[PDB]
RNA sequence: GGCUAAUCCCCCAUGUGGACCCGCCCCUUGGGGUGUGUCCAAAGGGCUUUGCCCGCUUCCGGAUGGGCCCGCGUCCCAUCAGCUAGUUGGUGGGGUAAUGGCCCACCAAGGCGACGACGGGUAGCCGGUCUGAGAGGAUGGCCGGCCACAGGGGCACUGAGACACGGGCCCCACUCCUACGGGAGGCAGCAGUUAGGAAUCUUCCGCAAUGGGCGCAAGCCUGACGGAGCGACGCCGCUUGGAGGAAGAAGCCCUUCGGGGUGUAAACUCCUGAACCCGGGACGAAACCCCCGACGAGGGGACUGACGGUACCGGGGUAAUAGCGCCGGCCAACUCCGUGCCAGCAGCCGCGGUAAUACGGAGGGCGCGAGCGUUACCCGGAUUCACUGGGCGUAAAGGGCGUGUAGGCGGCCUGGGGCGUCCCAUGUGAAAGACCACGGCUCAACCGUGGGGGAGCGUGGGAUACGCUCAGGCUAGACG
RNA sequence: UUCAAA
């Protein structure tokens, strides 16, 4: 069951996240089956927060469950925005 | 050498020879002592260096060289070897380190008192 | 047996230079021909005919150096100051066309053979493509 | 904390004026001025031929002074212009430069670079708004310096600033005496710089 | 692509099996100076076909004994059993240089 | 101490000793069955084969056999049965053999 | 021993469909399809109630993960040269998800080795890390990927998956309760204890964030994790003041007793204010949920911070820790005294036997600075194992001399092949790292985003000079 | 005899 999360690469007090594909088994940041994405808790950039919608859109149609904070951030994108 | 040599026979490596083998090349290594008797320099030199049989934690007896002006070792007194020949006396190739253990630091000394482990004189 | 044909018309024209002979004669082979028009083509020998001694191919080669010179050793610069053998058997050099060596700051040579024939450096780099690493000149 | 202690002592060991205090290493008095041989109870007895090191190793002290940086500090600078693009020797230079107790000095608002030192890590300078008491600090093209709005009325930085008004600077530099502000236009080239030291030797002493 | 390699049948002395030699040229790795090394592996024979001698292509197949992960795909010369020799010469060479030397 | 997970170790025990119960039943009809083919009585050796055919495929239903395993052992069962009636046999009930 | 429920177990049925034997097609190792025969299905629960929701069953495919197999690469000893009966292969068979001597029965003699088998020793491998001009050498902690083990040695059970770290059984050692019949137990999980050692931490806070399990959800569990704590162990930033100030206090040291040093150093004048105090005080947190909409898009609103009253901001405000190494040459830095081959120094060459720039103290000087030294180990310098890049007459180094086995190496010319060699295209080269450019913490360290390369190997296509091979010819080598 | 010392 692969799942859509975060994997933090930030440093102490100082988060960052990547938006990935990968099976749920694995640890938090080990080894992904791909990126689409990452997040800055902070927003201490203008661009705190970018997501490959393409490919995105894709692992959904073939499993990749969204961890909670993972489909709102994919959301807050129009990752589902069906117009 | 040729070439077909070399690839038949090929490069030897050079393994290199401790000069320290009083284990586990640990920078440092313990023991009690057993005798500690003076001995006479090799040529072309004089004096009564001291010296040391020691215990080693690692098994060994090796003698050790006992830096500075004067020393309180005598018997069973545990120290601390630290390794440095001894280029006078052979056979000493280890250092007793000072102001550790049973083997306390030179006194009076205000030069390189950093070795001989004396604390800094707390100057009036 | 002539444990390396190329190897020895290298020498032959080393020492016979040395010594400042007009030419020198050497074994008749297709590849040291070739290995010739360039040696012809970059000025490093006025020439070679294809002179037949004893009745047995061989090829003579006009060998050219410098002008006299001052104070002692009035003897003329050599213009092959250098004509090392580089792929030799028993260890066969072979380079990729990225990897063909700049000889002396582009001042010498280095006759390599390639499939597309036997050229120089610059030439082999030009069509882009690599081979036996033949020698080098300078 | 960078040295502190007898400095118009080392200007007197490089042979060579370095104006470390400001005025009085400007006006008769300097130490330099009247005992130019080196301090200690030796400095007037004849010297004997310097060593290749010697030499390199003062050369480097002398540039090294010159900026009042620690050692720890002046290697990487170096490596990292060794690493930079182009002739390591002059970007180490403009590098030096790019400090801001440096340019502090370089563009009057202290005298010397010890007190150029002490306004920036007491809040009293700012880069393009916002304060910095990063002495190191980087100080890319383009920035604004000027001096804290909270203390642009402070009795040291008149006299200084005032004690401008006429006297010009660096072709790198640009001020504004008037409300205190400064521009670093461009990074000195090895020209814009009159240094009592030649740089072509502190490489070859790293170059070790 | 399952690996095809090419050797020479040096023994048949098997059932429905043959050991099949294959050489492989190569410049080595730190003096250049290519060379030849070489590796035997035992290919399978279906029906006793292909004999001793034969220059066979060797394919990478589904397991079929422990030691024996090749099927023999078909025949590109045949009985050349002079490659055989450098071969068995070479084995038989092995009878000296052991406890009390041997013949040349 | 304790942690209930012991539940598990309780449970296989309760499980192992239901597979251990079908797999018993196949063996035996399946030997049982074989037996019969080769004495060519056609009649009941169909009967008793094809009466482990569903046996084997239930028991592969759960978890006691699953998927290829029951296969092979079909496989195995219907290629002996067919083989061993290679003596007069003539598959007369049929049974699971497309005569 | 007795009673009992279900999404527990079972029988019958329906069967989209799937499983098996045989026959026949197409494919080509066991792939797909056909036609007879046979075989196999399933819970139910919740409700905002004949409608939805969470589930169930048989398939097919997708996606993720994993078995297995193969080419090539991966340490020392030849003072380890022979090794091998499940050994090598066969035919059936058992076992498994699956090939296989994986195991069994029977059969056959076979398999491996100087291209180093076998035996012995050492070792988890890798991305990378350190070093180096590169080639190369040395490493594999932390982070990421494989692997293996869970006191030692065997087993199988359950299950999609294990032969299970905190599951089961047995044997051995040990520990603890025992009524001496028997029992209970595995920190190489986080802390911590003890032992060994030169040496390596708090029996902490929290589930707020990210991630994992179960659940419709609320929510529960999470020593994964996010934070604190101790340690100069490492990297980066920062303070211990700044500007004045005597032809130059005193005290120290030196002195041809004129004078020279420490010293603009201090005293002292003014200046800014680490510390400390007052007040404000956060990012990280917006989802899950609830309502509107349709349990969808979309909108709306409520919860929620360990770190932490911390970081940071505003105001007030004292002048506010420096050491350690060294000074004969290499090697940056000298003099006085005390010692008298003594005491001692010493990385190498070397110092001390009555004037010591080398010992010990002092003044002075050099180096670096919250560090400075010593010891241990790795690379370099060391072209000092030389592939790049050495040598062997006398320095170490030509075998006493042949014969010839394996092997290495092969003259001139022409064809074919295209193994070596070369070229284009393409796949791969994970993330982190290194390099470049932007960007975020006041800089930096640190972190983020993007980008360019790269050896090696796979695949498709091409070249044929040189090497290789096949097939002819030659006479200059060799033999007659 | 020892160690130096030009
Ligand atoms: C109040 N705890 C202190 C912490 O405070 C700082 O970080 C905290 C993080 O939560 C903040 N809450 C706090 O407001 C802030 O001021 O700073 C660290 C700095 C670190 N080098 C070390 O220094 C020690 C040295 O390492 C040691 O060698 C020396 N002897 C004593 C030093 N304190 O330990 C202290 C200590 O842990
Ligand atoms: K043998
Ligand atoms: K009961
Ligand atoms: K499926
Ligand atoms: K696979
Ligand atoms: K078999
Ligand atoms: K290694
Ligand atoms: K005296
Ligand atoms: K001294
Ligand atoms: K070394
Ligand atoms: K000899
Ligand atoms: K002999
Ligand atoms: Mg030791
Ligand atoms: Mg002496
Ligand atoms: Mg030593
Ligand atoms: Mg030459
Ligand atoms: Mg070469
Ligand atoms: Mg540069
Ligand atoms: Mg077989
Ligand atoms: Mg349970
Ligand atoms: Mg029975
Ligand atoms: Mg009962
Ligand atoms: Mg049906
Ligand atoms: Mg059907
Ligand atoms: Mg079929
Ligand atoms: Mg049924
Ligand atoms: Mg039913
Ligand atoms: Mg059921
Ligand atoms: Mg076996
Ligand atoms: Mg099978
Ligand atoms: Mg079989
Ligand atoms: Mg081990
Ligand atoms: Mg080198
Ligand atoms: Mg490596
Ligand atoms: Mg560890
Ligand atoms: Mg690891
Ligand atoms: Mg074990
Ligand atoms: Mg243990
Ligand atoms: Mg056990
Ligand atoms: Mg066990
Ligand atoms: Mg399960
Ligand atoms: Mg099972
Ligand atoms: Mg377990
Ligand atoms: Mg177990
Ligand atoms: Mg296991
Ligand atoms: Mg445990
Ligand atoms: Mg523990
Ligand atoms: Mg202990
Ligand atoms: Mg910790
Ligand atoms: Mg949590
Ligand atoms: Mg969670
Ligand atoms: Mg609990
Ligand atoms: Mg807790
Ligand atoms: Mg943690
Ligand atoms: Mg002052
Ligand atoms: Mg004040
Ligand atoms: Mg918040
Ligand atoms: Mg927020
Ligand atoms: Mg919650
Ligand atoms: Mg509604
Ligand atoms: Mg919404
Ligand atoms: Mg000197
Ligand atoms: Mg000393
Ligand atoms: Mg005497
Ligand atoms: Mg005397
Ligand atoms: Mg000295
Ligand atoms: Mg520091
Ligand atoms: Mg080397
Ligand atoms: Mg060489
Ligand atoms: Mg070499
Ligand atoms: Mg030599
Ligand atoms: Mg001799
Ligand atoms: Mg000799
Ligand atoms: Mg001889
Ligand atoms: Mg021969
Ligand atoms: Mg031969
Ligand atoms: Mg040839
Ligand atoms: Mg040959
Ligand atoms: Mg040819
Ligand atoms: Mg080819
Ligand atoms: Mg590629
Ligand atoms: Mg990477
Ligand atoms: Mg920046
Ligand atoms: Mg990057
Ligand atoms: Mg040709
Ligand atoms: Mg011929
Ligand atoms: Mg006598
Ligand atoms: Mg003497
Ligand atoms: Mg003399
Ligand atoms: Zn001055």
């Amino acid at each position: 069951m692969v799942k859509i999360r975060l994997a933090r690469f930030g440093s102490k007090h100082n988060p960052h996240y990547r938006i990935v594909v990968t099976d749920a088994r694995r640890k938090r940041d080990g080894k992904y089956i791909e990126k689409i994405g990452y997040y800055d808790p902070r927003k201490t950039t203008p661009d705190w927060l970018k997501v490959d919608v393409e490919r995105a859109r894709y692992w959904l149609s073939v499993g990749a469950q969204p961890t909670d904070t993972a489909r709102r951030l994919l959301r807050q994108a129009g990752v589902f925005r069906q117009e | 050498p040729t070439i077909n040599q070399l690839v038949r026979k090929g490069r030897e490596k050079v393994r290199k020879k401790s000069k320290v083998p009083a284990l586990k090349g640990a920078p440092f290594r313990r023991g009690v002592c057993t005798v500690v008797r003076t001995v006479t320099p090799k040529k072309p030199n004089s004096a009564l260096r001291k010296v040391a049989k020691v215990r080693l934690t690692s098994g060994y007896e090796v003698t050790a060289y006992i830096p500075g002006e004067g020393h309180n070792l005598q018997e069973h007194s545990v120290v601390l070897i630290r390794g440095g020949r001894v280029k006078d006396l052979p056979g000493v190739r280890y250092h007793i380190v000072r102001g550790v253990y049973d083997a306390a630091g030179v006194k009076d000394r205000k030069k390189s008192r950093s070795k001989y482990g004396t604390k800094k004189p707390k100057e009036a | 047996m002539l444990t390396d044909p190329i190897a020895d018309m290298l020498t032959r024209i080393r020492n016979a230079t040395r010594v400042y002979k007009e030419s020198t004669d050497v074994p008749a082979s297709r590849f040291k021909e070739e290995i010739l028009r360039i040696l012809a083509r970059e000025g490093f020998i006025k020439g070679y005919e294809r002179v037949d001694v004893d009745g047995k191919p061989y090829l003579r080669v006009y060998l050219k150096y410098g002008p006299r010179r001052q104070g002692p050793d009035p003897r003329p610069e050599q213009v092959i100051h250098h004509i090392r053998r580089i792929s030799k058997p028993g260890r066969r050099v072979y380079v990729g066309v990225k990897e063909i060596p700049r000889v002396r700051r582009g001042l010498g040579i280095a006759i390599l053979s390639t499939s597309k024939g036997v050229l120089t450096d610059r030439e082999a780099r030009k069509l882009g493509v690599g081979g036996e690493l033949i020698c080098e000149v300078w | 904390g960078r040295y502190i202690g007898p400095v118009c002592r080392l200007c007197r060991r490089e042979g060579v004026k370095l104006y470390l205090k400001g005025e009085r290493c400007y006006s008769p008095k300097c130490a330099m001025e009247r005992r130019p041989y080196p301090p200690g109870q030796h400095g007037q007895k004849r010297a004997r031929r310097p060593s290749d090191y010697a030499v390199r190793l003062r050369e480097k002290q002398k540039l090294r002074r010159i900026y009042g940086i620690s050692e720890r500090q002046f290697r990487n600078l170096f490596e990292e212009a060794s690493k930079k693009k182009g002739v390591t020797g002059s970007v180490f230079l403009g590098l030096l430069e790019s400090r801001l107790d440096n340019v502090v000095y370089r563009l009057g608002f202290a005298v010397s670079r010890r007190q150029a030192r002490q306004l920036v890590r007491h809040g009293h300078i700012t880069v393009n708004g916002r304060r910095v008491d990063l002495p190191s600090y980087r100080v890319r093209p383009g920035d604004e310096i000027a001096v804290a709005e909270k203390s642009r009325n402070l009795e040291l930085i008149r006299q200084n600033l005032e004690a401008m008004k006429g006297r010009k600077v660096g072709p790198w530099l640009s001020l504004d005496v008037e409300g205190m502000k400064g521009k670093f236009l461009r990074l000195p080239d090895r020209e814009d710089l009159a240094l009592p030291v030649n740089e072509q030797l502190v490489i070859e002493f790293y170059s070790r | 692509p399952k690996k095809v390699l090419t050797g020479v049948v040096v023994s048949d002395k098997m059932q429905k099996t043959v050991t099949v030699l294959v050489e492989r040229q190569f410049p080595h790795p730190l003096y250049g100076k290519v060379i030849k090394r070489s590796k035997k592996y035992l290919a399978h024979d279906p029906e006793e076909k292909y004999k001793l001698g034969d220059v066979v292509e060797i394919i990478e197949s589904r397991p079929i004994s422990k030691r024996k992960r090749f099927r023999v795909l078909r025949l590109v010369e045949s009985g050349r059993m002079d490659l055989v020799e450098k071969y068995l010469i070479r084995r038989q060479n092995y009878q000296s240089l052991s406890k009390r030397g041997g013949k040349a | 101490r304790n942690l209930s997970a012991l539940k598990r170790h309780r449970q296989s025990l309760k499980r192992r000793l239901r597979n251990k119960a079908k797999k018993s039943a196949i063996k035996t009809l399946s030997k049982k069955a074989v037996q019969l083919a080769q004495e060519g009585k056609a009649e009941e050796a169909l009967k008793i084969m094809r009466k482990a055919e569903s046996l084997i495929d239930k028991a592969a239903k759960g978890s006691t056999l699953h998927k290829n395993a029951a296969a092979r052992r079909k496989s195995r069962l219907m290629r002996k049965v067919r083989q061993l009636l290679e003596a007069a046999g003539a598959p007369l009930i049929g049974g699971g053999l497309s005569a």
